[PDB]
């Protein structure tokens, strides 16, 4: 399920037919990442291609209405509504309705699953639904459990999500995809439902604003983020040329928490201080801009493979673009190629790793 | 200057003052009023809820003379007020009635109206109040278990709509400085531009005493006001963010173990942080200075020049409390004399 | 600010504490050991240097740079890069043998093609003169000591505990030697190449010197440094001291609070 | 060694069970590294 | 006061010194001409009228003073209180090395332990 | 290699996997499968308690391909479900399901039978979800009064007899990674041998995410695993105590402030960390490197040579993600080449 | 009580009719500690003497039945079941008789001290008795305070505990010792029960999985242990080579952080007694020491015969000494043994073997 958000598509790859939460605090671009996702189906969405097909239902949960409207004009203005459903139970409504709703729409988009095409739910977000579901249970005066939650808030999460799934060939190969949504508090995780949910899942992106205000935007979290599918559901392209990514940005952590210490570096130290910085830098991204896989594929090649890592880092911005200018113009085979195929067979490393080289000198 | 750079407020939107006790929320919506509402034509529902009496009596002697209530004269706002003397009952309902008047100015006489509430919180405490001898089992932290639709219900009545453009600013109290207890948790999703006070923050001496990396709104954005506005900001809101990464190296070995990259964002984030801070006019009488206004692009430049170190060889004091980048260089001229 | 944090958040200040405090005493004990050899080397200095007082000697200008690798001691090096450049400033060009690591990080990001050699591995015990004499040597080797104008050696002096001072003290070379005013009032024999080993031994012996007063002011600056971490730590183990017991306290109330309306029902 | 050191190695094969007791045994173990620098660039590493 | 070593400096009222100079051995004494010499790798010695107290040393500088005040430096240093099997095994390597830049170390040592073994 | 030299498990006994969410014991408790299962002579049961229908799809597959199941023809193993897409009170009793079964392999086949849950916390859990219902008050918590006896009911059913032995292998979700949760907390006292994922050894690439110091089995013990196993097994872990000891002074003072033996602790204690990993076959997904499986004395005599320094040279990542000290040595120059 | 652990005798001596609370989070050691001291009796339940046997009483609370089966396979492997009684209240039974089973097993002590007699009991564990005590409130709808708890769950444990005694001489003089057991959780003494217990009992016997690890075992933390009883309860010979012991130890704790190049020979030598000392106090499981056989171990690490010995081989040392001075000194023992104090000749003589057995 390509998202077209460099970080993730490389580091977090999500699969048709998998749960995968987005959790963070307020305000830190949990539904931005939702959004993206959306956005970039429009690849396949206008083809003619069923199968490769992905339709959308977004679930607004106690939002404020005009911000599903201020939503609902961006997803026309991209054209992506056509290909939409959005199902409201926004903040005025009845607690029953805001608790429902996540169902009612699990099942508009279980028809496509259950039909051989593939839809996507974005719940945002299961801790407003919690709280109305607290809402009816405090009123229908059924005792309550932890901060005044029911006794199965979690049983009301697990039997939704599970509702996702990829179906079998006998049964239409359809698949359903969730997107949870769910916010936390002053980052706190280990608070009742994140931990519910985040049990639930097969995996999740945590979103951070300390990141966010240094700059990585999507302020993911490489550490805490995980996809449980895994390369299963990552293109083979993508997969080849983003060997060790994730772990090697680990050991970027490491060296930079070791930096602190801001005692001399050694040739080893300060060189994968270089291209984590770098690595780091090449992953931000725009809102609003998906960018499809041979678009990646080549910039991630090209930091992995250390192309990257002569070059100033507030120019690593005008790097991205101009690459991607010049491999349209020029090479515009491969390209061609990567997307089509979709795995770089060994002489397609060697026209990329050319074209690379080629390139950096100016 | 922190809201035009950082969160720009938006006409027709809903605006939020997040803070605890005496950070300032009140003095500040009184710096709004004091600029927008002059200049606006249209008109104004002011609404007390749980604030002090000497407040609202304040204000009613306020308008009078600026001329915005003319007792003999017409008159541009409107006053409802449900103080902190009032049951809760009274308490529970009194913004509700602020929101009945202008709802008639927006729906019907299409009207740009300025709605200033303070303090919704004060809603919310009062729901609780009654709550539990309304028979109902209660909910976190002893909150009445429909806090969020009973918000729902009055927020998502503060509106624009097609028929008339509502431009709001609503003081939010914040219990005990906890900004995850479930009343401001709730608001906030509720908010187009939310600006936060920071108590720690006014025990600087800084003000408005902003959280400058709390503070958001949906019109930072380059499609709104352009790639070097929002450059202009990320770039300040990085180096902040990193004075404030290092706030526990410095706190122990201080700064001479920073090394020279870290060491001059440190004393740049320390400038542009008091360059943050603004003479207010409302607040004249608890600084001394005479208010500023500074205007957008004026900020924006301002804080350019200064993340372009063009300033750097100037006294960190100089940015404190003053107006726009031509004031720094002045209060620096005076002090180097 | 949940429990399970500023608990191990409150530890692993202590246990900083704890090494801080470490670190003060036996920089106290290195600072007894490095007394003797800054006593030993500055009496040296006058043996030689009173020739030099009797023929007033008065001096592509080289200049060496002494601190050490080591960090946490506030701004030894620091400051004395400042006076390295405040005197860099009337000589742009200048060439730099730095001895220890900091320094040369400092220079090197703004004088960054003045330095031409760099040492490393000092400041972790006492210089020695066989040291003293290997960078001196290697400054007659791949430096071409002798060939140069001037040469300056910048290091940081010790004026108390509490405060050093950065400084600055001349080499004089063969020809300045043989050319010093007073040199006709000593009798040396012309026998051989006599000013060239007066020279030779009074760069390793001058740097010497600087650096046993280089490593005694900066002995005492990290005894210092740590001293006040230890202080800090100390006064912020106390805040979070009163943050835990709050937390705590209310972890206890809202714990209880769940079962009180749990058990009402 | 040199001049320099001349009476470093008078003062070393002059050096080598008695007065080594740490004084001298450590005045004779040196650690130290020298390194040429060319264009930022070094040059390589050696015991000095 | 005026006779160091860099780890430890020595002495302070002088009658007679015997230094081993650049050009064979010297005596300073109490007015003596103003003079600078290499000091050779050898033995020396102080006076305090009829007081006997030789050293050897490793080589430095002397410096008589125009002020009369005589200077005396060297690096290493009691007589035969100080420093023979010590010698010998050491004078075994030494003369070994000297048949290996490396072994012209070693031509140093063999003068210096030479000299020594004269003690 | 970690469980077998550390922790090693007892045939008959009981087996418990502790771990927060997704730190791998789900894909351990399958490695497990893997190996054991095809060894064992007898039958065995698995039960899937309130975990993910998905998890169970792949098992009935992996049992058909692995050749445990034949649908037509001979089985070695029964498969009993309850995921979480279950309310409460079938979450709450299949593991009695799964159990029974077993319970008649061992008592009336009189046999060995090998019992894998997946995942035990969620029959505790499930007893929490109706608990009120059922009209109790909530204990500490709020998990339900009856904890520690509804545990002790099941748990202690789970038990090699005269009749017949069982082995068992539950996984043990640790909610919030706190371990001192009464529902984790609780179960420890069950098993014979403890398996306790971390996040922070996973963290590190270190798969399994088995904590080296805090995992237990009562079998480590002279009399059971020699004296040499019991020694190389204790220096191992005197070793990882003083590496984690010494953290403080390598963060602070770096590296460089250590004596010589420290230096030496230190270096052979991040060698040994690495040859703890190991890649699983389940994980192939994960890792694109082939499952190797360690025998117990090879684990034994490369930890050994290890400790004695006689593998001193080779560099650190040659021993991560490898299996016996073959590998070690095969990877050390593949990689020098 | 003599346990037998060289640590807990020598450092944290316990008396008969005391209160030693056994304290740590799970997998420390804490049953360990109680099980030493019982199968260390025998040195007297197998004699003649009344008033110098002990019978052991073991409450285990809410334990997996498998485990109490083998702590029963382990006294009798031990020839200490004969004088035990195991009341059992395992992991699966009625609640009641998990809160009834430590006065339960209360009274059949008493029946000790009441008869002039001793007893000592081990309630393994508390923790788990205020639990099952939790259950039964709770549902009787018994109203709940901290962690929900009754308001009475302290006054439950307060007559538990209070029960034990060194009655006086009109009474038979019999004596009742208790080692209740408690289970921190992360280390939480300020947790709702540990508090309660640990301001009933006489002291606490503290362990620590860090020392373990370390290989400490017993893991005692010894600067968190303290026993109110005290010197009172000392083998007079014990106490008379070990007043040092807790000097020595507490000086080394606070010089113990300099074990990171350039220490003063005062330091230095603190930190070299430390080591040796911790090391003698290590101890495997199951073999308990002879009073007889900790005084001379205790007596040459004192008194710095260990010093010259490198870490390593302290581990051989004990051996080695021991078996020598059962040959060589049997004479010297047995008066320690015999007399339980030491004369100023014994001290020479001591000295002396010691000084023979350090030089061979
Ligand atoms: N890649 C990005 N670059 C710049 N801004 C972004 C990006 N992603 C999100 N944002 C901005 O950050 C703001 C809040 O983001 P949002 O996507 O609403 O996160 P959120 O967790 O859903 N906040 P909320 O749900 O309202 O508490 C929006 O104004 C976005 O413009
Ligand atoms: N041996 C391994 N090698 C590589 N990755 C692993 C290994 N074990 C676990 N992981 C990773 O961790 C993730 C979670 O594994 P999993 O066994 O499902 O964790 P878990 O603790 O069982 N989840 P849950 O059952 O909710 O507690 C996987 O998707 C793998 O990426
Ligand atoms: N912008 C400012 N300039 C100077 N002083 C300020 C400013 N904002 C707040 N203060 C000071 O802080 C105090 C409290 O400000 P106020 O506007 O009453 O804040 P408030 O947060 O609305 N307090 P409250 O309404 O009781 O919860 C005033 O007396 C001012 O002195
Ligand atoms: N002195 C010792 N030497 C060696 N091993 C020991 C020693 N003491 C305890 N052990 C071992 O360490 C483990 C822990 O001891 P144990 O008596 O179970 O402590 P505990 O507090 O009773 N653990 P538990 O009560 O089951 O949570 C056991 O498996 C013993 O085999
Ligand atoms: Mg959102
Ligand atoms: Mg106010
Ligand atoms: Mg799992
Ligand atoms: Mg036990």
């Amino acid at each position: 399920v390509q998202t077209g958000l460099k970080a993730v598509d490389a580091l977090v790859p999500i699969g048709r037919g998998q749960r995968e939460l987005i959790i963070g605090d307020r305000q830190t671009g949990k539904t931005a990442v939702a959004l993206d996702t959306i956005l970039n189906q429009k690849r396949w969405n206008n083809g003619s291609d069923e199968s490769k097909k992905l339709y959308c239902v977004y679930v607004a949960v106690g939002q404020k209405r005009s911000t599903v409207a201020q939503l609902v004009q961006t997803l026309e203005q991209h054209d992506a509504m056509k290909y939409s459903i959005i199902v409201a139970a926004t903040a005025s409504e009845a607690a029953p309705l805001q608790y429902l709703a996540p169902f009612t729409a699990a099942s508009i988009g279980e028809w496509f699953r259950d039909n051989g095409k593939h839809a996507l739910i974005v719940y945002d977000d299961l801790s407003k639904q919690a709280v109305a579901y607290r809402q009816l249970s405090l009123l229908l005066r059924r005792p309550p459990g932890r901060e005044a939650y029911p006794g199965d808030v979690f049983y009301l999460h697990s039997r939704l999500l599970e509702r996702a799934a990829k179906l079998s060939e006998k049964e239409g190969s359809g698949s359903l995809t969730a997107l949870p949504v769910i916010e936390t508090q002053g980052g706190d995780v280990s608070a009742y439902i994140p931990t519910n949910v985040i049990s639930i899942t097969d995996g999740q992106i945590f979103l951070e604003a300390e990141l966010f205000y240094k700059g990585i935007r999507p302020a993911i979290n490489v550490g805490l983020s995980v996809s449980r599918v895994g390369s299963a559901a990552q293109v083979k392209a993508l997969k080849q040329v983003a060997g060790s990514l994730k772990l090697f940005l680990a050991q970027y952590r490491e060296v930079a928490a070791f930096a602190q210490f801001g005692s001399d570096l050694d040739a080893s130290t300060k060189q994968t201080l270089v291209r984590g910085e770098r690595l780091t830098q090449l992953l931000k991204q725009n809102q609003y801009s998906p960018l499809a896989t041979e678009e990646q594929v080549p910039l991630i090649y090209a930091g992995v493979n250390g192309h990257l890592d002569g070059i100033e880092l507030s120019r690593i911005g005008e790097f991205e673009s101009s690459f991607l200018s010049y491999l349209k113009s020029n090479h515009n085979e491969l390209l061609t190629e990567i997307r089509e195929k979709g795995e770089l067979s060994k002489e397609l490393l060697a026209s990329l790793k050319s074209a690379t080289e080629s390139f950096v000198a100016t | 200057k922190v809201v035009d750079l950082l969160a720009p407020y938006a006409r027709g939107g809903k605006i939020g003052l997040f803070g605890g006790a005496g950070v300032g929320k009140t003095v500040f919506i009184q710096e709004l009023i004091n600029n927008i509402a002059k200049a606006h034509g249209g008109f104004s529902v002011f609404t007390g809820v749980g604030e002090r009496t000497r407040e609202g009596n304040d204000l009613y002697r306020e308008m009078k003379e600026t001329g915005v209530i003319n007792l003999e004269g017409e008159s541009k706002v409107a006053l409802v007020f449900g103080q902190m003397n009032e049951p809760p009952g009274a308490r529970a309902r009194v913004a509700l009635t602020g929101l009945t008047i202008a709802e008639y100015f927006r729906d019907e006489e299409g009207q740009d109206v300025l709605l200033f509430i303070d303090n919704i919180f004060r809603f919310t405490q009062a729901g609780s109040e009654v709550s539990a001898l309304l028979g109902r089992i209660p909910s976190a932290v002893g909150y009445q278990p429909t806090l969020a639709t009973d918000m729902g219900l009055l927020q998502e009545r503060i509106t624009t709509t097609k028929k008339g453009s509502v431009t709001s600013v609503q003081a939010v109290y914040v219990p005990a400085d906890d900004l995850t207890d479930p009343a401001p948790a709730t608001t906030f999703a509720h908010l187009d531009a939310t600006t936060v006070l920071s108590r720690g923050i006014s025990e600087l001496g800084i003000y408005p005493a902003v959280d400058p990396l709390d503070s958001k709104s949906r019109l930072l954005d380059a499609a709104v006001v352009g790639q070097e506005h929002y450059d202009v900001a990320s770039k300040v809101q990085e180096t902040l963010q990193t004075y404030k990464s290092l706030q526990d190296i410095i706190a122990i070995l201080g700064m001479d173990e920073l090394s020279e990259q870290d060491k001059l964002t440190v004393e740049r984030a320390r400038k542009i942080q008091r360059f943050l801070s603004q003479p207010f006019a409302v607040a004249e009488v608890f600084t001394g200075i005479p208010g500023k206004l500074v205007r957008l692009k004026d900020t924006v430049a301002s804080f350019k020049a200064v993340l372009e170190g063009k300033y750097d060889n100037i006294p960190e004091h100089a940015f404190y409390m003053v107006g726009g980048i031509e004031d720094v260089v002045a209060k620096a001229e005076k002090l180097a004399a | 600010a949940t429990l399970k944090e500023v608990e191990m958040r409150l530890k692993s200040i202590k246990n900083i504490e704890k090494i801080t405090k470490t670190m003060k005493i036996v920089a106290s004990t290195r600072l007894s050991k490095a007394e003797k050899a800054k006593i030993s080397a500055k009496k040296m200095d006058e043996a030689e240097q009173l020739f030099y007082k009797n023929a007033e000697t008065k001096n592509k200008e080289l200049i060496v740079a002494i601190t050490s690798d080591k960090g946490l001691c506030g701004s030894i090096h620091s400051q004395l890069a400042k006076a390295v450049r405040r005197h860099l400033n009337d000589q742009p060009n200048a060439d730099i043998v730095t001895i220890g690591d900091k320094i040369k990080m400092q220079l090197l990001r703004t004088h960054p093609n003045n330095i031409k050699l760099s040492i490393n591995g000092i400041g972790k015990d006492a210089p020695t003169f066989q040291e003293s004499a290997l960078i001196a040597d290697k400054l007659l080797s791949v430096m071409k000591a002798g060939t140069y104008p001037k040469i300056s050696i910048f290091y940081n002096d010790p004026v108390s505990s509490l405060s050093f001072e950065p400084s600055e003290k001349p080499i004089f070379n063969a020809k300045t030697i043989e050319q010093s005013p007073s040199f006709g009032k000593f009798e040396i024999d012309t026998d051989a190449n006599v000013p060239r080993d007066l020279f030779e031994y009074t760069l390793a012996n001058q740097m010497l010197t600087a650096m046993a007063q280089g490593y005694a002011a900066e002995i005492s600056a990290r005894r210092n440094a740590m001293d006040n971490a230890s202080k800090n730590a100390g006064d912020m183990i106390n805040r979070y001291s009163i943050l835990y017991n709050r937390t705590r306290q209310a972890v206890i109330t809202n714990e209880l609070v769940d079962i009180i309306t749990g058990a009402s029902s | 060694m040199s001049y320099a050191a001349y009476l470093n190695v008078a003062a070393q094969a002059i050096r080598s069970t008695e007065l080594q007791t740490a004084s001298v045994t450590n005045r004779s173990q040196t650690d130290a590294f020298y390194t040429q620098y060319k264009n930022a660039s070094e040059p390589t590493p050696m015991t000095k | 006061l005026q006779f160091a070593l860099p780890h430890e400096t020595l002495y302070s009222e002088v009658t007679q010194v015997n230094l081993p100079a650049k050009s064979g051995r010297i005596g300073v004494l109490a007015n003596h001409v103003p003079t600078v010499e290499q000091l050779l790798p050898g033995v020396v010695e102080v006076m305090e009228g009829s007081n006997s107290k030789k050293f050897f040393i490793s080589g430095g500088f002397a410096t008589v003073q125009p002020d009369s005040q005589l200077c005396v430096t060297a690096i290493e240093a009691p007589l035969e209180s100080f420093s023979e099997n010590i010698k010998n095994l050491l004078a075994e390597a030494k003369k070994n090395v000297s048949s290996s830049r490396e072994a012209a170390e070693a031509a140093i040592q063999v003068e210096v332990l030479e000299n020594l073994q004269s003690v």
